[PDB]
Formats: structure tokens, C-alpha cells, sequence
């Protein structure tokens, strides 16, 4: 998922970290 | 605005040795470890040499925009921006960051540094080479800031980020706040700490 | 213009921490890595030490000049210019940059910076002194921009390196792709890119 | 005043090159180590690599400010601050410092900078396999002033340091100390400084 | 206590070294 | 004027980042390997570690001055002058620089740097345990320029190193050749240069 | 003046970029190698590891100030002035500097720096395990000055310094100016040779 | 060729890449 | 003596080297 | 001879390299 890619980590405060 | 203006705004307005408290209240940053490797485990020293991103977000609403008709996110270097003073209290290296070092502003002032690092830590390395594996502890937390000044949180419990191709393997990763109040003192210290239950494979 | 004029023109143009996007396209980063050398392996910890040069361009029309009666390209140190934030996912050491960090600027702003780098990397190691050889795997991208603001765009997707890899090593490459992969993920509307680099190599005979 | 203008005022005044003395009076350094981890010890080169945390203290009367309506205390990079100029005198390796090098300066002016430190050491390591232990000696001081502009305190004499030192560690603490020497030599008037640092350990059984 | 978290110990002058 | 003046000047003149070429001819450098040392040889993975002097000139009209009744050289430090790009195309680490970084400029506006580097190699190591020895060949050119640009030239040519090279390596040297490639591309009008470094060198009996 | 106008004086007036020459005399640097340890030796690749503290001394009169109703002496950052180019031509390392960069200055516009250092050299090693010993040289001089813009001289005088925990001990050091003059050449080139005799204990 | 000489390579985009 | 403390030796031109 | 002292190698290009 989205968390595991570092730009989307990043990009998406709401669904990462 | 263009890019240009939001980064000459940033670096023009930001503080990088200023923590972005807003009326008083902590910088609530959330912290959490994604174990990429494990390359070195030396079972008679207890020590471990690991590869992980430390996802790091926070906000300093003073980097805030209008962003209506303006791109919503910019990547910003580190220098540019206060960064919280995290460190992992049994780190026996220097965190060795493997990654440009770029944060992503979003336009709303909240910020995200994820550096890939590698490090080496004193910890419990007994049972690495049996079926429940070794659960090596590191604690994150503030080198100089109380919990009224910056708090820490995870974000609590692998396959998603660790290398395949490892001599270990992931147990489980477990990432939990501890809080302490000291007789002495009023204000809290806190810390996050990651248990890190891994194993050599078969 | 001569080159003093065109050096200073790039120094009060260039934004070296602002990603030359035109009208909110991506920039296009084009890259591939040419193989010198494999320098050590280590079958026990799936580790590899290899010696490339990353082959590196995009366009910042904002360093555009008008080349007739001027030279149409001058070298320009990277500190001056805004370069792509690329990173291997599965490094486990910093790039060392071996080189002389100075790309070459075109008159229609083309950007192309050729960095030799000596990088570690965890791989798939096994095989490597049998005929089929290892197989080891790298995934490179930008480590902050998304598909609308970086693209990245592998070129020489297939070769077997041998007008680079160096005839002394005790390694032989038989082969490297290069491919571009994309994902999109269901929480988030835009892509992710990276180019996949698989470099096929073994212990000569 | 708020915290910026605090961080503004004590980057102004306080100049890295220039001892803040008043009156003619030393600055007062405290300084004193706490063990975390005993690394790696060699009895036949007497080489230990060590882990430790380097509290050290002192004030600068002009860094004070009013904080009725203001912080008490604030973090300040080092890089904007004098930092008195200690060094071990038997170290073998540069001080690796592991952590932000931020230390906390209060309104009164007290600053008080305690880095985590990796370092070797050349010093007594015999008996490291018996049960009353090795006890390895590190001297630190002022590089270049004496104690009419610096002087040197260790603060604790004595501790076990179980507080601090790592459980995970090959080795033990049985003591600690922490005590200043004080000599004058015949050719010249002031007094010379340092803080010897004993490290009483074994190992594990 | 206090003095062996480097947040606090920097904190706390009075209590710490 | 003294060096103070000269100094100024050429901070004045000298834009590091610029190619000092003089209506549009190449700057001519003259580069030569002189080896100190040769500290460690692996037969199977074919890498050196070698220590050399790198002998590096080349001509900056705009920082002469005239020299009657002021000195005729000064030592620069070599940021504030243009260097060349020049790298070792087999290089496997970065060259380590272990001298003071000072050139020397001449009044006629002739640049003299001669760091002594440390760096490993990739080549040919076969033959070091014999009496002919071991030939390994170092490529040395400009990094991003053309032959119009710059020029690369050898000086000696020929040399047993013998005023240079330490006694008390476990090698010695039988012969160092540097000599001058020019190729021309089809694709491509301009030539392309470098300086072929020969070292001819056996273990000691 | 006080400490800080003394600093001020000499931020203002030093140039670490250019030799400070007085009437076209060289400056005259004074330097002595005073050996702490011998950390590791290779007699089969002929390579030792020392480290010494550089006792280095010159004069740059353009610092000076009047010292009556003053202090007479100030500690100065070595990055605020000029240093001499010396290196030891027989070097196979850089030289990596321990301890705090500061330099000490006298109000007469002495200059004394003395850092602890520590590097490897390529060195005659053979007999390091016989009574005899080994006998180590190192050679030190400027990198890029002749000597009428700089002279080199050893220091008008070993184990007040040699730490006693070391597996080597010093049996003799030895200190040779040497100043050649080349009919080719008009100017003087000059070198200190120290040789360090030392064995491996019993 | 051109292009596995370093200084050809980025002086001729059209030829490499 | 003097010269064997690293801050004297540098505080006494006149003794030490 | 002057080529092997590096500074006297450096003041004279007309000798050395």
C-alpha cells in the first residue's frame, strides 16, 4: 500500500503515519 | 504562487533552530520505524547494524499557504526547516541517513522527513538463531525537549518494507509511547519504544 | 554570449531546491545505469558492492539561451542547479559520488549529469558462480515527488553493458533490464514511479 | 520576548570564539561522564572503545534574559554557542558524537550540553578478566586555556552509573570516578586542570 | 530518575549534574 | 603589490565555475602521475591502492599581474580557482586528498596543483609475482568536456619513478608510461582525449 | 581591551589566506612531533599508525597588540588564521586532527598550535619485534612555500609524552633539518626528517 | 563509442540516452 | 612538566617548543 | 633533484613535469 512507497508515505499525512 | 515563491516564502520565514510551538502547546510529532534490513547481528556483543526508515511528521503552521490556486505540497530540504532533535537512546552509531534529505510540506504547515537509515544498536541478541527469535528494544525519543514542548507518538504492530533477500526475518515490530513522570520534576519525558522481534532464517 | 554570461545568466535563473515543473506537467527524468564494475559479493548476506554511472537527464526550459552565435552547451556545477532527488530503495550504504559533480547544460536547457557512484545494495546473491548466475534486483525513484511532478523514464531497458563493465572484474554481466513500474494505490488518486534494475552477472570462469 | 527572539539574542552574543569570562573570573566548567556502553576492549594493544554521555556545564551571565513572560529555558545548536574547549588527553580516536548537538541554555545563563560520545582509548585494561576488574583512566581538559580562564569540575566523585550503563553490554561497572587534579609547575605562575575519569569494569562471567 | 532521560537531566540543572 | 593585492586580484579575476578558455581555444592541461606508493594488490579481484602525486597545470591569462617589484608566484587555495574536471575513468573509490589543497600560481597566469592522492583501481594485476610484472592502465580525462574545451596532455612519457617512489613498499616499479588517445566518433565532430597511465610493477623478491 | 575586542582586532586584520611575511624574510615555523602512541604496525606492508601532538609555532605580526592593561595571550579558532602548508611527504593517510582546533596567540603576534593527531605512514618497520627495533622517518615540510617564504626548523631540545599503555616503546627519536639548493632553482627547499626508533615491548 | 566515454555521452543527448 | 600538558605547553612560548 | 621536493616541483614548471 501507499505506506510503503516513501513519496506516497510522505505525500498522504491522513493515511500514513 | 509557483513553487518558487512557496520555497523562497519557506526558507525566507522558516526557523530552523525555532520550535514551531503554537500558544503554548507541544509539537505533536508521530514517529515510526519501517525496518528495511537487518545486515549484521553479533550475538556475543549484543549489537545490531539495521536499515530502516524513520517516518517523522509534525506540523509548524507557520509554514502555512493558500494553496487554492497553488500546488498543495513542496519538498524542502531539512536545512531549511526545525526538525525534531530525535534519538535513539542505545544507538552505539551515528544514524548514517542513506536518503536525500528532503521533507514534503504540505500546505497547511504539517511536514513529513522519512530518511532511510542505517545504524547500530546495543540490544537483547539471545534466541536470534532459535524459532522465537531475539526482541531488540530501541527507545526514540527528544535529546533536550520535555513532553510540553514536543511529544511523541508511534503510529503500534513489517512484510510491506523488509528486504527478502535478508539473512533474518521479521517477527514482529511493536511500537509503543511510554510516558514517565519523575518524583522531581513535573513534566513528562517521553519516549517511543520499538521492540523488534526478529530471527536468522532457516 | 560567451560562457562567463551564460554561467551567470544559470546562477540568477536556476532555483537549485525548486523542481523546474512547467504548468504543473512532471518533469521528465530519463535514467540508466550503465554497470563499470561489481566489486565484491557476499553470498552468505545477499550483499553486493557495485561501481555505475547514473546517466541522468531532464529539461529546465528556465536555463534556455539562444546558442546562435554562442556556445550551445557549458558544464555547470550541480550546486547551482536543481537535480532529481533519486534513491535506490534497497541501499543499504550512501551513494559515494566518485566523480567530478558537474553537468553539462544545453543552450535549450537540457540537463544531463553523468555521476560515477559506488553503492552497496541488498540482492538476491544466489546463483552467482553457476551459468544462469545471480540476479540482482534494485529499485530506484524519487524519494519525495510523485508521478505528476517526477517522471522517471528508463532508457536502454535491455543490453548486456559490455561497452562499460569493466573486463577486470572477476564478475561477468549477462544481462541488465531496465523498467519503468507504476502503481496507484486505492487511499491516494495520483502514481508512484520507479525504474526496476535487474543486473544478471557471475563469477567468470 | 518569545522563544525566536531568545534564539536571536543568544546566537548575537554568544561568539564561539570568544571565552565568556567575567571580570577576569574562569568560566567554571562541570564535566562529567556517564558510561552507557563498553564496546569492544583489547588487553594486549590496552585499547577500549567506549560510549558515554558528556554532561557538561557551564554559565554565560550575558545569555541571560527576563523570563517572567517568556520560556525559562530554550535548545540552542552548539554551532551558536562558545562551548569550552575539552579534550581527552589519551584518546586514540576523534570524539564521534551520536546525537543533536543541541545543548539547553536557562534564563540565568547556564548552558548545559551533554552529547552522546563514541570514542577509544589507549589506558590500563589489564585485570578486565578477573573479578576486581580493569580500571581505565581518561584525563580531560582544556586544549588550550588554564584554570585562570577555565576551570574544570567533575561534579559526582563517585557512582556505580547502573542508571545509565547498558545491561546488554559484555562487560560491568563496578565504579566509577570522577576527580580533578590541580598542578602548578615551577617555570610558570597558573595552576593546570583536569578531570581523570576512572572506569573500574569486567567482564561478564 | 530524572538524570538517566537526557531530555530531563539538561532540563533539570538543579537535580541533574 | 604584494600577496595580499595578488590574492585580492585573482578573487576578483578567478570564477572557479568558469573555463578559462581564451577565444574559444581549449585550456591545455598537463597532467602526470608521479607514484609514492603502491599499498595494497589483490591478483584476484585485479584492484590497487596506490599513492601519487598528481601533477596538474594549465594557463589562466586572467589572473596575471606584473611581477617587476612584486612577488612572481603566490600559493592560492585551490577554491578560489577554476580546476579541471579530470577523473581516473577506472576509479573504484574517490580520490582522497592528503595534502594541503594550495596551488601555486605564476605571475604569467600558470596554475601548478599537485595534491598527493590516495585511490583504488580496477585493472589488469596479472604477472605481479613474476619477473615482468604487472601492467595496470589508468585512463585520466575531462569528466564533461570535449577536446575544444580542454586538452589533457602527458609530460615525461617515460620514468622508472625512481625519485619518487617509496623504498619501503612491497613493490617497485619497472616502468611508467603516460601517453595521449584522441578519438574521434562518427556520430560526433570533436575528439575526445585522455592520458593513459602505464604502471609496470612486481612484488619484491 | 578585552578578549572580545582582541578577537574582533584579529577577525579584522588576519588573513589565512596569505603568508604573513615581514619584509620579505620567510615566516620562520618552528614544529615538533611529540609521539603519544604507536596504535598499530604492518612489518609485511611496512605501515604504522601514530599518534603524536604537532607542536607548531610561528609569528604573524600584523596580530599583535598592545598587552599593557590587557590580557597578553587569547585562544583563536585556526580557521581565523593563517597556518603553514606543512605535510608529511611520506603520508598515507590524512592527517585526522582530534582534538578542539584552536590555536593560542600571544600579543607580540606568536602563534602556537598544537593539535593531536593521528596517521599512517609508509615506514621502515623491520626489526620492530628485535631489541635494535624499527626506525620510522617522517618528513614534514611545506607543501608549496620555498624557504624565504617559509623556513621549517625542528625546536631546540620523547616519554614525558609516550603513553605507557602502548605495546611499543620509544627507544630513540632523532631530528634532522635538512635545506637543499639545486643549481636549477634559486630559492632553498627544506624538510625535517624525524626518525622514531621503537620496539614491541616484552 | 561516444557514449561509454563519459565527457561524449552528455555532450551529445541526441546520439546517448 | 609544563610541556607535556597540552594548554601549557601552548600558554609558554618560552619554555616549551 | 627539485621534482621530488613538492614545492620546488610546483615552483618550477620549466624543470619539472
Amino acid at each position: 500500500g501507499c505506506c510503503s512507497h516513501p513519496a506516497c508515505n510522505v505525500n498522504n499525512p491522513h493515511i500514513c503515519g | 504562487l509557483d513553487r518558487a515563491d512557496i520555497l523562497y516564502n519557506i526558507r525566507q520565514t522558516s526557523r530552523p533552530d525555532v520550535i514551531p510551538t503554537q500558544r503554548d502547546r507541544p509539537v505533536a510529532v508521530s514517529v515510526s520505524l519501517k525496518f528495511i534490513n537487518i545486515l549484521e547481528v553479533n550475538e556475543i556483543t549484543n549489537e545490531v547494524d539495521v536499515v530502516f526508515w524513520q517516518q517523522t511528521t509534525w506540523s509548524d503552521r507557520t509554514l502555512a499557504w493558500n494553496s487554492s490556486h497553488s500546488p498543495d505540497q513542496v519538498s524542502v530540504p531539512i536545512s531549511s526547516l526545525w526538525v525534531p532533535d530525535l534519538a535513539a537512546y542505545n544507538a552505539i552509531s551515528k544514524p548514517e541517513v542513506l536518503t536525500p534529505q528532503l521533507a514534503r510540506v504540505v500546505s497547511d504547515g504539517e511536514v513529513l522527513y522519512m530518511p532511510s537509515i542505517r545504524q547500530r544498536f546495543s540490544c537483547d541478541v539471545s534466541g536470534v538463531d532459535t524459532e522465537s527469535g531475539a526482541t531488540c528494544r530501541i527507545k526514540i525519543g527528544s535529546w533536550t525537549h520535555h513532553s510540553r514542548e514536543i511529544s511523541v507518538d508511534p503510529t503500534e504492530n513489517d512484510s510491506e518494507y523488509f528486504s527478502q533477500y535478508s539473512r533474518f526475518e521479521i517477527l514482529d515490530v511493536t511500537q509503543k509511547k511510554n510516558s514517565v513522570t519523575y518524583s522531581c520534576c513535573p513534566e513528562a519525558y517521553e519516549d517511543v519504544e520499538v521492540s523488534l522481534n526478529f530471527r536468522k532464517k532457516g
